[PDB]
RNA sequence: CAUGCUACGCGUAG
RNA sequence: UGCUACGCGUAG
RNA sequence: CAUGCUACGCGUAG
RNA sequence: CAUGCUACGCGUAG
């Protein structure tokens, strides 16, 4: 408050008051004292409020700015920050079946339709390559989501009949990948 | 053994279970006046008292009269009480059809005993006829209390057969054999010409056949009635003799009108299932102009719609369709719900959400699928036609009213309205312009003026839009609400808003709308509803489907007792027309619901003015019935206390032998259950305390016996697994407003403080309902609310409760830093910032109890 | 525990299906909505677990819908 | 402030004491224009404060005549759309029938319900299961409302179009139930 | 925005 | 995207 | 003409 | 400065 013009002002009329009672002047001098500092401390909380009320709509303007400016950050970044907070939270989770289905779609073995709890129903999936293949897949047995599934039937991309036993290293050229296989929970 | 008996004498006077010459030569004198009426009496082991008994006094732990009436009669076979829930109304609906099967069994009585009635007709015989009396296939063997006469001159005196015999005659549906044509269950229905919608006729005589020699006079139109008392019987048997005729007769009374030389289609009246046909009486044909008054009018009404919509049949529900406004079905789905990442992980890191604590999640928000929202509507069916005993029911009424005169009402003008917010929804099809704003500053105080005294002189029928609500719950069922049109609620409010002001500022009454918990209020409210009682006991229970299945009898008492607060501004016609509004607009009403038309069966709509108030109304109801069915159960001789012996007398007098308002006993009795039956209630909520002595002896009610008049009029089945019950004072309430009650220590003073679940309280902070609410820096203000509503918990003896107060103190604190350095980031400093430390202190949150403010 | 944060995943899985324009079909939508109002209201761990791995499935059903290989890492 | 009558007098009152202060006078006049002075800037003051208290009516007014522009010009929109919306539902229902049934009326009212349920021309079912549509709409005509309805069009529950072969037993787990069936009348 | 209080300055009257 | 009550918050 | 007290009106700050 | 109002937002309750 020492920028402003009265701050001088009020601080030499409060001196001067300070001076004059403490040396023990008559009671004029401290009628004229008291009108000085009185008219003085009205000048100074006319330009404090002032001062104060400016800085006030600043300081509204600037939150409600902010405000905006948060919401309308929060409407853009959405869909990547919440699916960035779903996956870090999925391998926060640390389950087998999860990791193990993260992984298989992650090198491209993703399913077609839910995987079902029930004892007996059909699950199909795509496998693209050997490898994975020959990972997840074992003779009859499928491992898929921590799970054992009896492998029942095998399809390619253009829907003809394929048995098992023709799905070799040797016979993977010929073999039109991806493979769409369904099987049966165990 | 114990067998249901209607005794009255100078001694004792009540229905309830009892133990069982010249007098014989009487007898015998009377049956051989009475020789030739086949109605006179072999008798059977059960009498239509004990039927009564069983049906209205249902307990779930003796049913063995019931089950032997419903076996012997093969009404249904004895495995079938094997199946759970068999009594039970929501669950297993099946045995609405097993009641149904004595239905006829109760009809074909009813003659009979009319013919009795008759044989006293043609023998001049005065007397009183009672239940206990007359078996179950409809002989009469009573011949005693008959004093001789002039024969021809003779009067029965019917009120308490009939009376007592009106909820079985729903509760069966007894008159189903009506709707066939000669009266036959073989013979195929009455085909009724789709035109016809005035039966009054058919009403005069269906009364004439089955209730003859009911003495007072049966409006089957209620625009001639005496007065409330008039409305409320005519009501009654409106809501039976509804049954038989078909639901396509009923809905608004259309009629084409001509307007500057165009066909218009306007509703011109309404067919109430209770009230009967009503006409309005400023329907002006050939007009050249149409004022936005009319414009509204005619908007709101739903005759336009329903002519240019195409038919629409739907199966997933059992209620009537009407129309399809679209020609697409819309299919409504619930969001899921957000989480806030940031507050989890700060309470996870203070040690929340661990295995085995006592603190965890249990309400979220809970999303719904496309044929959801329909399917809560599918609930209305359990709305039924129920009948009420109309004596009793005049008799509550009034010691409800009794209830209501501390407070003031009357009509306002429009300016002096007042609306809490105007940017909401104005309803169908309303919503399609603007919101209520927009109405309330296009028209006037004129124009409002206007359309209030045109519906106080006519009907006019709306349409509500049910919505689906998306709040917090811990239930997979999804909530709906049924927004209004803006024509019934400047209607509503400016008839009800002074009597609503008025009860809102009125403290220490029973009930508690209105009255704030912070400040000390609770203490109030606590104290307040122990005013003296010898031996406190608190009680609490819930309604099941309260909304839903409520009959449409309490609804109109409900309106009724709201409305007599007009005796010097409202007439008698614009009162029942007002009420004739109501109910074609809340009661009867026809639902939106994914841009189709249906008919609501009844109960009470969630969007109207007069919502919390009509619920406390229906509760005060519930509990005063509860409480005369309690002590008219009781025995009266084994009573050492003459007061209640004598006050039970004069209630069965001003009940069955009585007609007129009796003002003193209603004083008297309003006493005896403000002395022993202190009540709270806040609309479905209810805390009583009653005197234990007086609730074990049976002299006010208890949990039974709200469960049985629940059982009989609300057609519900309430469980004792969801009523609390609570010996000790110093504990509190069990749970009020979901809300429990602790005494702790302020200030050398004992005090009550409410504290809620911390889970709810968890639940809140951590999933939101919008995506700006998860971190857009305005959830400073929602957490400070949060810590203000659970800032009671930091005395609780579980420390984990007392601990989410402080998580939330430190996460508001957090907060505050990190938006002190994004502001530090993107500009400079606030410089007031210091104001925030308030809200990271206890004494903010403290201060927020103290009984000072 | 897990079930917490079992179950605010099912939330965030639900919430990501709906913005991916799962509602427009209404069997997937609602059998979605039965999985995680079940995953909700369960005691159980295992059960949640399993429901989890059922609607995580869903979410992998669609390929071109998100990319697992550039967001997963 | 010019136009303020006392306004001239405060300022002809300090030009006087400006001159008088700079000539140096006796004490009993500058305090008899300083008293002067101060009556006039009071009377400034207060004329000063009701210019200001007029102005702020005259903004209230013009705020609150625009406010009822703005009233009028909504009221004008909203009549025009109800009487719009009003109309087009007139020219949508059916005369030949309405008509029919209000003559044959002998007191000219008729219930709601039975306007469209015998003057409309389409039909629109909603099915929830299989067990519904063969016991309700079995074939391509079905009855009801004593009328025979032709079905038109089969819609899913996504707005997808549903042919009539589709609708079979062991094809009713893949299809999208309920289904909404059109059919107008014959 | 209104009301009231406290403090200050000014003017009128005793 | 209902009615009512209370309670906070920021402005006039 | 100066000092003090009381009542009234106006403006300013809290 | 206190109180009460008006405008907008937020939280809880039935
Ligand atoms: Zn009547
Ligand atoms: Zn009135």
């Amino acid at each position: 408050f020492s920028s402003l013009p009265s701050y001088a002002a009020f601080a030499t009329a409060q001196e001067a008051y300070e001076q004059a009672v403490a040396n023990g002047d008559s009671e004029v001098v401290l009628k004229k004292l008291k009108k000085s500092l009185n008219v003085a401390k009205s000048e100074f909380d006319r330009d404090a409020a002032m001062q104060r009320k400016l800085e006030k709509m600043a300081d509204q303007a600037m939150t409600q700015m902010y405000k905006q400016a948060r919401s309308e950050d929060k409407r853009a970044k959405v869909t990547s920050a919440m699916q960035t907070m779903l996956f870090t939270m999925l391998r926060k989770l640390d389950n087998d079946a999860l990791n193990n289905i993260i992984n298989n779609a992650r090198d491209g073995c993703v399913p077609l339709n839910i995987i079902p709890l029930t004892t007996a129903a059909k699950l199909m999936v795509v496998i693209p390559d050997y490898n994975t293949y020959k990972n997840t897949c074992d003779g009859t047995t499928f491992t898929y989501a921590s799970a054992l599934w009896e492998i029942q039937q095998v399809v390619d991309a253009d829907s003809k009949i394929v048995q098992l036993s023709e799905i070799s290293m040797d016979n993977s050229p010929n073999l039109a990948w991806p493979l769409i296989v369904t099987a049966l929970r165990a | 053994v114990y067998r249901a008996f209607d005794i009255y004498n100078d001694k004792v006077a009540g229905f309830a279970k009892f133990l069982k010459f010249s007098n014989y030569q009487h007898e015998e004198t009377i049956y051989n006046l009475l020789k030739d009426c086949p109605a006179v009496a072999r008798l059977t082991k059960y009498t239509m008292a004990d039927l009564v008994y069983a049906l209205r006094h249902f307990d779930e732990g003796n049913c063995d009269t019931l089950k032997e009436i419903l076996v012997t009669y093969n009404c249904c076979d004895d495995d079938y009480f094997n199946k759970k829930d068999w009594y039970d109304f929501v669950e297993n609906p099946d045995i609405l059809r097993v009641y149904a099967n004595l239905g006829e069994r109760v009809r074909q009585a009813l003659l009979k005993t009319v013919q009795f009635c008759d044989a006293m007709r043609n023998a001049g015989i005065v007397g009183v006829l009672t239940l206990d009396n007359q078996d179950l296939n409809g002989n009469w063997y009573d011949f005693g209390d008959f004093i001789q006469t002039t024969p021809g001159s003779g009067v029965p005196v019917v009120d308490s057969y009939y009376s007592l015999l009106m909820p079985i005659l729903t509760l069966t549906r007894a008159l189903t054999a009506e709707s066939h044509v000669d009266t036959d269950l073989t013979k195929p229905y009455i085909k009724w010409d789709l035109l016809k919608y005035d039966f009054t006729e058919e009403r005069l005589k269906l009364f004439d056949r089955y209730f003859k020699y009911w003495d007072q006079t049966y409006h089957p139109n209620c625009v001639n009635c005496l007065d409330d008392r008039c409305i409320l019987h005519c009501a009654n048997f409106n809501v039976l003799f509804s049954t038989v005729f078909p639901p396509t007769s009923f809905g608004p009374l259309v009629r084409k009108i001509f307007v500057d030389g165009v066909p218009f289609v306007v509703s011109t009246g309404y067919h109430f299932r209770e009230l009967g046909v009503v006409h309005n009486q400023d329907v002006n044909l050939h007009s050249s102009r149409l004022s936005f008054k009319e414009l509204l009018v005619y908007a709101a009404d739903p005759a336009m719609h329903a002519a240019s919509g195409n038919l629409l049949l739907d199966k997933r529900t059992t209620c009537f369709s009407v129309a399809a406004l679209t020609n697409n079905v819309a299919f409504q789905t619930v969001k899921p719900g957000n989480f806030n990442k940031d507050f989890y992980d700060f309470a996870v890191s203070k040690g929340f959400f661990k295995e085995g604590s006592s603190v965890e999640l249990k309400h979220f928000f809970f999303a719904q699928d496309g044929n959801a929202a329909i399917s809560d509507y599918d609930y209305y069916r359990y709305n039924l036609p129920t009948m009420c005993d109309i004596r009793q029911l005049l008799f509550v009424v009034e010691v409800v009213d009794k209830y209501f005169d501390c407070y003031d009402g009357g009509c306002i003008n429009a300016n002096q309205v007042i609306v809490n917010n105007l940017d909401k929804s104005a309803g169908f099809p309303f919503n399609k312009w603007g919101k209520a704003r927009l109405y309330y500053d296009s028209m006037s105080y004129e124009d409002q003026d206007a359309l209030f005294a045109y519906t106080k002189r006519n009907v006019i029928p709306t349409i509500t839009q049910m919505n689906l609500k998306y709040a917090i719950s811990a239930k997979n069922r999804a909530r709906t609400v049924a927004g209004v049109s803006i024509c019934s609620t400047m209607t509503n409010r400016q008839f009800h808003q002074k009597l609503l002001k008025s009860i809102a500022a009125t403290r220490g009454a029973t009930v508690v709308i209105g009255t704030s918990k912070f400040y000390g209020g609770w203490h109030n409210m606590l104290k307040t509803v122990y005013s003296d009682v010898e031996n406190p006991h608190l009680m609490g229970w819930d309604y099941p489907k309260c909304d839903r299945a409520m009959p449409n009898m309490l609804r109109i008492m409900a309106s009724l007792v709201l409305a007599r607060k007009h005796t010097t501004c409202c007439s008698l016609s614009h009162r029942f027309y007002r009420l004739a509004n109501e109910c074609a607009q809340v009661l009867s009403e026809m639902v939106m619901c994914g841009g189709s038309l249906y008919v609501k069966p009844g109960g009470t709509s969630s969007g109207d003015a007069t919502t919390a108030y009509a619920n406390s109304v229906f509760n005060i109801c519930q509990a005063v019935t509860a409480n005369v069915n309690a002590l008219l159960s009781t025995d009266g001789n084994k009573i050492a206390d003459k007061y209640v012996r004598n006050l039970q007398h004069r209630l069965y007098e001003c009940l069955y032998r009585n007609r007129d308002v009796d003002t003193d006993f209603v004083n008297e009795f309003y006493a005896y259950l403000r002395k022993h039956f202190s009540m709270m209630i806040l609309s479905d909520d209810a805390v009583v305390c009653f005197n234990s002595t007086y609730a074990s002896q049976g002299l006010v009610a208890s949990i039974k016996n709200f469960k049985s008049v629940l059982y009989y009029q609300n057609n519900v089945f309430m469980s004792e697994a969801k009523c609390w019950t609570e010996t000790d004072l110093t504990k509190g309430p069990h749970e009020f407003c979901s809300q429990h009650t602790m005494l702790v220590k302020q200030g050398d003073d004992y005090v009550y403080l409410p504290y809620p679940d911390p889970s709810r309280i968890l639940g809140a902070g951590c999933f939101v309902d919008d995506i700006v609410k998860t971190d857009g820096t305005l959830m400073i203000e929602r957490f400070v609310s949060l810590a203000i509503d659970a800032y009671p918990l930091t005395k609780h003896p579980n420390q984990e409760y007392a601990d989410v107060f402080h998580l939330y103190l430190q996460y508001i604190r957090k907060l505050h830093d990190e938006l002190t350095g994004h502001m530090l980031d993107m500009y400079s400093v606030m410089l007031t910032n210091d104001n925030t430390s308030r809200y990271w202190e206890p004494e903010f949150y403290e201060a927020m109890y103290t009984p000072h403010t | 525990s897990k079930m917490s944060d079992v179950k605010c995943t099912s939330v965030v899985l639900l919430s990501v299906l709906q913005q991916l324009r799962v509602e427009s079909s209404s069997k997937l939508w609602a059998q979605c909505v039965q999985l995680h109002n079940d995953i909700l209201l369960a005691k159980d761990t295992t059960e949640a677990f399993e429901k989890m791995v059922s609607l995580l499935s869903v979410l992998l059903s669609m390929q071109g819908a998100v990319d697992i290989n550039k967001l997963c890492e």
